[PDB]
């Protein structure tokens, strides 16, 4: 329920996916991070726990080149370097 | 099952 403030990079993602706010709570910051890679198509089309995001301004964020929605820590590690606390 | 859905289940935990 806390309120953050995402660092510039991270509030760049978010306005993309048409977050008009500079408050939010992490969940809605997941929530513009989910419709990011959804409008973006970032997910496997195949396999679609799986996100491929390198080369794109995400993978720069979270310092990966793919992910899986199941194993969620660079995320989060990325969340805890781009955020700040209200 | 889709991106979609598998993002909702992450979603619901945060």
């Amino acid at each position: 329920g806390t309120q953050v403030h995402p660092r510039a990079p991270l509030l760049q993602i978010l306005k993309v996916a048409g977050a008009q706010e500079e408050v939010f709570t992490v969940k809605e910051v997941m929530h513009y991070l989910g419709q990011y890679i959804m409008m973006k198509q970032l997910y496997d089309k195949q396999r679609q726990h799986i996100v491929h995001c390198h080369d794109d301004p995400l993978g720069e964020l979270l310092e990966v080149g793919s992910f899986s929605v199941k194993n969620p820590s660079p995320l989060y590690e990325m969340l805890k370097r781009n955020l700040v606390i209200l | 099952l889709t991106f979609x859905e598998y993002w909702a289940q992450l979603l619901s935990a945060a």
